[PDB]
């Protein structure tokens, strides 16, 4: 478990305080407009498996899925840039902390660096 | 990329949208609009490929590929509208639905600017041709060239799978820009020889290789016309582009790794030309005239330089097209005598002119007749094997004697003779059928007029 | 609740609470043309109780979709007719009859019995799953079918008549084969009237040495001559004066009836093991058969979807349900 | 360690070699499972008199009462087997294959 | 009548609205990538009185 | 059963995961194993005959034997650290049993067999409970206690699990057993990545869960519990066939399927770690669970077997239960593959 | 009239009908207000609006 028991955590929060200063997902997301697809097709697999018009019966019912997956999926990305830039921060505090395990390299041109030449022939 | 990939998916809600008898005519129109639209990939510069966005590029290589994967899908619709005559709506919509699938999945393949994108796609592309295949064939066998098919191709992407997750931790990307820019050479240690193994293994069981091809007979004779279409002409060249991809990062471990492949690919080319002398089926015969010529671009690729892998493009598309409207050809005597030997129908030149005319232009094309593409880089291939070495021209030679002899062979066997006095059904050419062989054969000619197009990046 | 389950019975439906211990099933049972028709017809109309005339092919027709019945190709694939006119067929008809009205039977009593624990109204059947078994014993004795067949229905019969409760009453209509054939040949019906005279005397030997000593151990069993069975009167006397603690009825309890209850409402459940992977050849389809026929079924006129949802015979609102 | 512990162990080692050993009856298997419990009692309960931990002192009960809970358990499945086959013999659980 | 033939021709329209589509979406992922716009050594260039930007 | 006494039952069994998901003490967490244990085999001996009989007898059997050695372990553990919270464990020998324990209490070989036994024993709803569930309970507490795992027992064990379940799953006709091999093999694998991230056990254990889910909940629906009764299914709703096609499909790890996300991310995490050996036999060894789902997929939709003379009566008759969420777990068995990413949120 | 028996789902069920429209309309507005809000929070804790 890496990011588990990471000091100030609180358990059980799906969305801490500290990520409300991240920014939000956009309503045209591509993921959000995914996650309505994925609905999409659950409900139109719903109206397949109980033999209606697949297209044209319960279209509150689609709607239903759509905005359902979509809400979840919002929340969901949420969380998710939220750990990632979590996991960002860490990462880059450790470096800036431990200096002399990450140390700057001198840069060389590839005319100071040899490399052995392998003719194709 | 993505002016050509929406309207695939477009394509999918339009066919199940349409009418029951109007979405052969929808679905041929607008994917020849699509191949169209996709025909202004192929003003490519001279110095770099063109980067669209951070997930898909085309190049010299990705554009005549995609270009034909276009042209090829109305081909298959024409054919398979042929075969499914008496299917109901919602299985035509899926058969329909099935290619247009395959076909996006090929364009996001041949354009995917990641190893492990371009792994998961061409990966991707199996589910569509055995759900095809073990569907919409006519024999029991089906099932069973579906199995080896399916487990051919997955025993070898697997270590491939393992491989490009092991290269992306240890250099940091899979991007093929940042692979090719910040290249190292591989250096001789067992585990270095097993990585390439791998990717190597993997794209040569997709081309298929020598002694790992059986599928290749089993899938492409079992398939329905359409699957067979597609298998030859496109999936047969995602082998081919993944070693062209690849290779960039296996130097210069590919100078001492290539002797088994290329020895494999020169004496299973003389073997499988050797075999289609002596074939009772005429799909095994397109067959394994599609593993030798593959075997030759193997051997082009291997060999690994500019002269081969230009060859190697411009067999890979002829081939495509050539192998396509064989099998075509065969198809449509199938639909006449339902059965697949070929000394069964005889005299189809005097029942059937111009088909016959289609057979001559379509065995003239398969045998390297200059100056059609197929000799263009066959001879390439020729020339760059000469460079690597002065008995490849013997082996090459007696290739080309052979598929001379066995593609007059077939050419002669169907055609001429005296027709067989008890087949009383064979009705004369249809219209579609006779456009079918004329939109596979005109393109090739043009090709031939305009060779730049297909010779690849390296020229 | 809205429609019965374990909902409904957390609730606090009770069949027990429901029934009126008028709650009876009589099947009425005997030969070839014989009077247990009207003689039910006769009980059911002075008791009170539901009428269900013998299920023989269409009752799924009469009970689904419309009540008219369907193609003989879509629904029972048997004929009565040709099995009278040809009974030792090449193609199985004869057990493909039998098994799909044994399948009919089993629905019917599926349907009673839901129409007994939902309304406590009592039915009277004219043939029942426990009475079906006598024409197969006829059959198999006349050579008509085979063992095979036989075994098939005896398979099938267990696996699902296990699972019921036995009619409160059996009545039975005695008549002699010679008076049997003679009302053959008054009603006059070619079909009927080919039927040879052991076949009826196989089937009143069934009647009488398995089903009637199978039925009496449990419960009241009644029998009657033509001229009894004439006098419903009577009969329905008999039937009111009817002492009996030795069923498995009185043992049923309400959890018992929960679970039979919510078996008999699915109907699907039902036949559920009317169609197991035996592959006779007198009831096994090819799949090319099965794909043309069930198409066509799918393009009868409202069998394309559920019953609320097919546009095509007069269902609006199918966007909002 | 004191040899206490050893002879503690050792039969909680005994009890649970002679459970996965059957021989015929299933309720010798469940003596044998109920003598495990035994001696995950007393050991539990030497190791929590030995330190003084005094609020431990209530967990062997709790142990005893899953013990017989899962006693029960074991009987009423019992009866049930014997109820279908006449014995108590496991060789008559074999309808279910592997 | 003409409402038949757009209820069963309306289906024409999805392939050519899904190009024009994915033009827009390929200008968009072009808009993205202007981070070096007029700032590569070979093609860097003082700006004409009359525009903002080199390239779109 | 009462159908009060069944969902308290099925409350009993939840309280009892819930309880050792919860607990921060080994007495509560062993509380909790043995209340599930208690409320399950009634649930499993629900539909009375003697192979539920027999089934539920294993599964106490085995769950008894589990237990006892849970108990030993967390004693033995008690006595050289005077600890109850559960944290890494401070001998080995107890770790040893616990590990031991839990792979018996999960399944993981040589402990399977009571899995297929138990699987075909017990109808359709017992099964799916039991697997889901009780797969769910134990990998949290194999989670928790994961950096005291010896790597070479538990790699051992998936491993093992893995190549059983491919190939009892070969051989098997039996939906049921079909699915407990198919179970076995995919507790191989999440084990398997279990001593590297506790992350991407959790993410294969969802995946897993919805599609069994899915595949249970079709044959609850197609009512088919052998090959040839799932062979008569295209001739009554063909639509069934064609979802369970591709959620087997699914199953079998094929891209561009939900199937493929476990896999592809324990394949990744593992090289990360310098293990090739292991990923690629655990990648070459699923095959055998993709054959003989291709052979299960052959018989129900890709072709068409013969069928009966009642299927028209079935014909005539509809579905009356509604299954919930199988629609939403179909999609999410099968189209979840561009969703990788939400593992952090996972995370 | 068609069916000989009258079909569960003969005429909408308008109590679900509504309470799924509702539902909806009230899961779209609610998420509407949170992603504002979630902005308006984000921009007042960076200090750019
Ligand atoms: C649309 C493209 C989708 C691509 C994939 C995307 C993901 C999946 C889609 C979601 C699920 C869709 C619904 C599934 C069930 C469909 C059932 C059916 O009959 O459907 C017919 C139905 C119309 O028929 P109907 O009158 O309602 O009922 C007739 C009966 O159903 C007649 O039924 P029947 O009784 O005749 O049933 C028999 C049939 C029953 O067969 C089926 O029901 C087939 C479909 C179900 C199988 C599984 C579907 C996929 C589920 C997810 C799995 C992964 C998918 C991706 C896989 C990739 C790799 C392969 O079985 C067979 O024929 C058996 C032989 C074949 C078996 C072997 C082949 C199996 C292939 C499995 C994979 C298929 C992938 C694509 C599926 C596309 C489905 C439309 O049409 C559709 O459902 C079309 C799709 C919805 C279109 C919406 C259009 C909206 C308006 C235009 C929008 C334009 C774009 C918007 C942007 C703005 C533009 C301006
Ligand atoms: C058995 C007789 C035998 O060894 O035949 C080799 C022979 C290869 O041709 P070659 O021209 O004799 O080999 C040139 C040098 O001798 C060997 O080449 P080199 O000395 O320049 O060093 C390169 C060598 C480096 O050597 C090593 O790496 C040796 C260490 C073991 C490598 C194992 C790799 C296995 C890869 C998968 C093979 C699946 C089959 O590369 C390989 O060993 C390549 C291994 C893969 C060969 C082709 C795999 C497909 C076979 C299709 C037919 C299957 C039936 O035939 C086969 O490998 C297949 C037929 C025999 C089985
Ligand atoms: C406490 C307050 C709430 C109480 C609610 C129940 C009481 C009121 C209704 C009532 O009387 O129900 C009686 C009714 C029993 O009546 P019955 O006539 O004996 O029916 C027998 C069969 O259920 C009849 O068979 P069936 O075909 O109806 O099967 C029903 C049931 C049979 O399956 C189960 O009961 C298994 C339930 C757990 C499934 C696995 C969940 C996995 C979650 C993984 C982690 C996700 C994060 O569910 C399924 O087959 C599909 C379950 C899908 C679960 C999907 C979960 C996604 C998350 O109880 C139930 O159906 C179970 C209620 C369980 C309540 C506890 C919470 C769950
Ligand atoms: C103050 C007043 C307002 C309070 C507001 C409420 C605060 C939050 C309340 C949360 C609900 C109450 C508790 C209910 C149970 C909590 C469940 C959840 O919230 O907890 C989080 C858990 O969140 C879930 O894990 C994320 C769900 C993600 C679902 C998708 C998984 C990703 C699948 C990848 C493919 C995706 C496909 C697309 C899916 C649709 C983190 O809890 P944590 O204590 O730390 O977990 C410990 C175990 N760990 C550390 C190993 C994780
Ligand atoms: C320690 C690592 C090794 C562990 C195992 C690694 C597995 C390696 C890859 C396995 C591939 C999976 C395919 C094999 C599945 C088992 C096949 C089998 O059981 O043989 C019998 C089977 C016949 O029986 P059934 O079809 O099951 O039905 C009989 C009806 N009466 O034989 C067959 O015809 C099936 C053949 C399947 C396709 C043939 C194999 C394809 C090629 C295999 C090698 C791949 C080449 C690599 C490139
Ligand atoms: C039975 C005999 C089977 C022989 C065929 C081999 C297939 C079995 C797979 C088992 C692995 C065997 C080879 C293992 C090679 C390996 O792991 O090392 C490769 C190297 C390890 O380096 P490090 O661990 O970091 O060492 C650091 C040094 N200081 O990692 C890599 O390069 C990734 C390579 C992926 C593993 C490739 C294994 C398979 C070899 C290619 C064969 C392709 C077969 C394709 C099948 C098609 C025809 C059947
Ligand atoms: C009716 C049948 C059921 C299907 C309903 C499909 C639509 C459901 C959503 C309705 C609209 C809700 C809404 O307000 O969406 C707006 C929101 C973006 O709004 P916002 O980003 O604030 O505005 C731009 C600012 N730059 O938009 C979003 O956030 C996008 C979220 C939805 C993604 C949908 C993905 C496709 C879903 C299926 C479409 C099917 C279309 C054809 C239906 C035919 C029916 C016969
Ligand atoms: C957190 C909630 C989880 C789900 C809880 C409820 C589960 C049981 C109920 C759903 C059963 C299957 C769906 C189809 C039902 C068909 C029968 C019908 O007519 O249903 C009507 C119903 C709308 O009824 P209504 O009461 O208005 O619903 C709103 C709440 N009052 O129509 C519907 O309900 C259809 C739309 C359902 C929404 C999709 C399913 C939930 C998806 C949530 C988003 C997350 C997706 C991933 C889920 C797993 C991970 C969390
Ligand atoms: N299981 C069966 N097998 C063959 N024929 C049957 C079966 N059950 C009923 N029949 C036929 O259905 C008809 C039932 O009517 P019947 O018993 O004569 O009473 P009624 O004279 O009142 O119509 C008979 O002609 C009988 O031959």
């Amino acid at each position: 478990t890496m990011m588990s028991g990471r000091p100030g955590r609180v358990p059980l929060q799906f969305l801490p305080n500290e990520a409300r200063s991240l920014p939000p997902p956009k309503l045209t997301d591509p993921r959000l407009v995914y996650m309505g697809f994925l609905g999409y097709c659950s409900g139109l697999i719903d109206n397949a498996i109980r033999r209606r018009p697949v297209v044209s019966a319960g279209l509150h019912r689609q709607l239903l899925y759509v905005t359902s997956f979509v809400f979840f999926g919002y929340y969901l990305l949420k969380r998710q840039d939220y750990m990632y830039a979590l996991r960002d921060h860490d990462m880059f505090a450790y470096v800036k902390s431990h200096p002399e395990d990450f140390p700057e390299k001198d840069k060389k041109t590839y005319g100071e660096i040899l490399e052995e030449f392998h003719p194709v022939r | 990329m993505l002016k050509i990939i929406i309207p695939t998916t477009m394509l999918l809600p339009m066919t199940w949208m349409s009418k029951h008898n109007m979405i052969w005519i929808n679905a041929t129109v607008h994917s020849l609009l699509i191949s169209l639209i996709s025909l202004s990939l192929l003003n490519q510069l001279g110095e770099n490929s063109l980067n669209f966005s951070l997930t898909f590029f085309s190049d010299s290589l990705s554009a005549p590929l995609l270009v034909l994967t276009t042209w090829l899908l109305p081909l298959m619709l024409m054919a398979s509208q042929s075969h499914l005559s008496k299917e109901t709506t919602t299985r035509k919509k899926l058969y329909i639905t099935m290619l247009i699938l395959l076909q996006l999945f090929l364009i996001m393949t041949f354009t995917a600017t990641e190893l492990i994108l371009f792994y998961i796609l061409f990966e991707a592309t199996l589910v569509p041709t055995l759900i095809i295949i073990t569907r919409w064939g006519n024999q029991t066998e089906r099932l069973n060239a579906g199995l080896y098919f399916l487990f051919y191709t997955l025993a070898g992407s697997l270590p491939l799978l393992v491989a490009l997750v092991y290269i992306q931790n240890t250099t940091g990307s899979l991007n093929f820009l940042i692979i090719h820019y910040w290249s190292h050479p591989l250096s001789n240690s067992w585990s270095n020889i097993f990585m390439w193994l791998a990717c190597i293994m993997a794209f040569m069981v997709k081309m298929p290789l020598y002694g790992l091809h059986l599928w290749l007979p089993k899938a492409h004779v079992e398939a329905p016309i359409a699957g067979s279409m597609v298998l030859a002409a496109v999936l047969l060249k995602l082998g081919g582009y993944g070693m062209m991809r690849i290779t960039t990062i296996l130097n210069p471990l590919t100078n001492y790794m290539a002797y088994p492949f290329l020895m494999l690919s020169m004496w299973g080319m003389i073997m499988t030309s050797s075999i289609c002398l002596r074939q009772t089926d005429l799909k095994s015969l397109i067959a394994y005239s599609s593993v030798s010529h593959m075997a030759l671009v193997i051997v082009a690729i291997m060999i690994q330089t500019p002269w081969s892998f230009m060859g190697a493009t411009a067999l890979m598309i002829a081939h495509g097209l050539t192998s396509s409207m064989l099998f075509c050809l065969a198809n449509t005597n199938y639909e006449r005598v339902h059965s697949r030997t070929m000394i069964l129908a005889r005299g189809l030149q005097t029942l059937l002119p111009l088909m016959a005319t289609w057979w001559l232009v379509a065995s003239l094309t398969n045998l390297a007749l200059p100056p059609s593409i197929n000799l263009i880089g066959e001879l390439f291939i020729i020339t760059a094997s000469f460079s690597w070495s002065n008995i490849t021209i013997i082996l090459m030679g007696m290739n080309m004697m052979i598929t001379a002899l066995y593609s007059l062979y077939m050419l002669i066997t169907t055609q001429r003779g005296k027709y067989t006095h008890h087949i009383n059904n064979i009705k004369p050419s249809f219209t579609r059928e006779n456009a079918l062989m004329a939109l596979h054969i005109l393109p090739l000619l043009l090709l031939t007029l305009n060779p730049k197009m297909i010779l690849g990046p390296l020229y | 609740r809205l429609q019965y389950g374990p909902l409904a019975f957390v609730l606090g439906e009770r069949t027990t609470r429901k029934l009126t211990e008028t709650s009876k099933v009589i099947t009425v049972d005997g030969n070839i043309c014989s009077g247990k028709g009207r003689l039910a017809r006769e009980i059911a109309e002075k008791l009170g109780l539901r009428h269900f005339p013998e299920a023989g092919i269409h009752y799924a027709d009469s009970t689904t979709g419309d009540g008219k019945p369907l193609d003989v190709q879509l629904s029972g694939n048997c004929s009565l007719e040709k099995f009278y006119d040809d009974p030792k067929s090449n193609d199985g008809n004869s057990y493909r009859l039998q098994s799909w009205l044994y399948a009919s039977r089993l629905l019917q009593y599926a349907d009673a019995l839901e129409h007994l624990l939902s309304t406590g109204q009592g039915v009277v059947l004219e043939r029942s799953i426990y009475s079906d078994f006598v024409f197969l014993e006829a059959m198999y004795r006349q050579g008509f079918i085979r063992k095979q067949c036989v075994e098939h229905y005896n398979e099938v019969k267990k696996v699902t008549a296990c699972e019921y409760l036995p009619p409160h009453v059996v009545v039975y209509v005695d008549v002699p084969v010679p008076e049997i054939q003679s009302r053959i040949q008054k009603k006059g019906n070619p079909h009927e009237m080919k039927i040879t005279a052991a076949y009826l005397q196989d089937i009143e030997n069934a009647y009488k040495k398995t089903f009637l000593p199978e039925m009496s151990e449990k419960c009241e069993v009644l029998q009657y001559s033509a001229r009894e069975a004439e006098d419903a009167e009577k009969v329905v006397e008999d039937i009111e004066y009817l002492k009996c603690d030795k069923g498995p009825w009185p043992d049923q309890d309400d959890r018992t009836f929960h679970r039979l209850r919510m078996l008999v409402q699915n109907k699907l459940e039902v036949l559920n093991y009317t169609t197991i992977p035996v592959y006779l050849p007198e009831i096994t389809i090819g799949a090319h058969q099965s794909d043309r026929v069930f198409q066509k079924f799918t393009e009868l006129p409202g069998r394309k979807y559920s019953p609320g949802y097919n546009e095509d015979v007069g269902d609006k609102w199918i966007w909002l349900k | 360690m004191p040899l206490v512990y050893m002879n503690i162990i050792m039969a909680f080692a005994i009890a649970l070699a002679g459970l996965l050993m059957y021989r015929s009856h299933l309720m010798s298997s469940l003596l044998c499972l109920e003598g495990m419990m035994l001696s995950l009692f007393i050991m539990s309960t030497l190791i929590i008199l030995n330190t003084h931990f005094t609020l431990a002192n209530m967990m062997p009960i709790i142990l005893l009462v899953f013990a017989a809970c899962e006693a029960a358990l074991g009987l009423s499945l019992l009866v049930m087997v014997s109820n279908t086959y006449g014995t108590d013999y496991v060789q008559n659980l074999n309808l279910l294959q592997c | 009548n003409v409402l038949q033939i757009v209820r069963d021709h309306w289906v024409h329209i999805l392939v050519p609205v899904g190009f024009v589509f994915g033009c827009y979406l390929d200008r968009r992922s072009d808009e993205k990538l202007t981070a070096f716009r007029n700032k590569s050594l070979l093609f860097k260039r003082e700006l004409r009185p009359n525009e903002e930007v080199t390239w779109k | 059963m009462n159908p009060i006494i069944y969902t308290t039952l099925i409350m009993t069994v939840m309280s009892g995961t819930m309880l050792v998901m919860i607990s921060s003490h080994w007495l509560l967490i062993w509380i909790g194993f043995e209340m599930n244990l208690l409320a399950m085999i009634p649930v499993l001996m629900k539909n009375f005959n003697p192979r539920a009989t027999e089934a539920a007898t294993k599964y106490f059997l085995t769950q008894a034997t589990a237990s006892m050695m849970l108990m030993m372990a967390i004693i033995i553990n008690l006595l050289y650290s005077g600890q109850w919270t559960i944290t890494k464990m401070f001998n080995p020998v107890a770790m040893t049993m616990m590990t031991m324990a839990l792979a018996m209490k999960l399944g993981l070989s040589p402990f399977h067999f009571w899995v297929p036994e138990v699987t075909q024993g017990i109808s359709l709803q017992a099964g799916l409970l039991l697997l889901t569930w009780q797969k769910l309970a134990p990998l949290s507490v194999l989670c928790q206690i994961s950096q005291s795992i010896n790597p070479n027992l538990m790699l051992t064990m998936a491993m093992l699990s893995i190549l059983i379940g491919g190939w009892g799953g070969l051989n098997q006709t039996q939906l049921r057993k079909i699915m407990a091999y198919s179970s076995i093999a995919h507790m191989g694998w999440m084990t398997a990545v279990l001593p590297y991230n506790t992350t991407m056990t959790i993410l294969n254990l969802l995946i897993y869960i919805t599609m069994t889910l899915a595949m249970f909940m079709l044959l609850i629906h197609s009512s088919a519990t052998t090959t040839l009764s799932l062979s008569h299914t295209w001739n009554k709703m063909p639509v069934i066939t064609s979802l369970m096609m591709v959620t087997l499909l699914s199953m079998g790890g094929l891209p561009p399927l939900s199937g493929f996300m476990p896999k592809w991310m324990i394949i990744q995490e593992m090289t990360k770690n310098e293990s090739i050996i292991m990923p690629t036999l655990m990648a070459m060894t699923a095959l055998l669970n993709l054959y003989f789902y291709m052979r299960l997929a052959y018989s129900s939709s890709l072709t068409m077997f013969p069928s009966t003379n009642n299927m028209k009566m079935k014909w005539q008759f509809e579905h009356t239960k509604q299954m919930k969420l199988l629609p939403t777990m179909i999609v999410l068995s099968t189209l979840v593959l561009p969703m990788t990413p939400a593992l952090s949120s996972l995370n | 009239k068609f069916y000989i028996r009258e079909p569960p789902h003969g005429s909408p069920d308008w109590l679900k009908v509504g309470l799924t429209l509702g539902t909806s309309v009230f899961l779209w507005i609610y998420l509407i207000k949170q992603h504002k809000e979630d902005v308006l929070e984000y921009k007042r804790r960076n200090g750019l609006e």
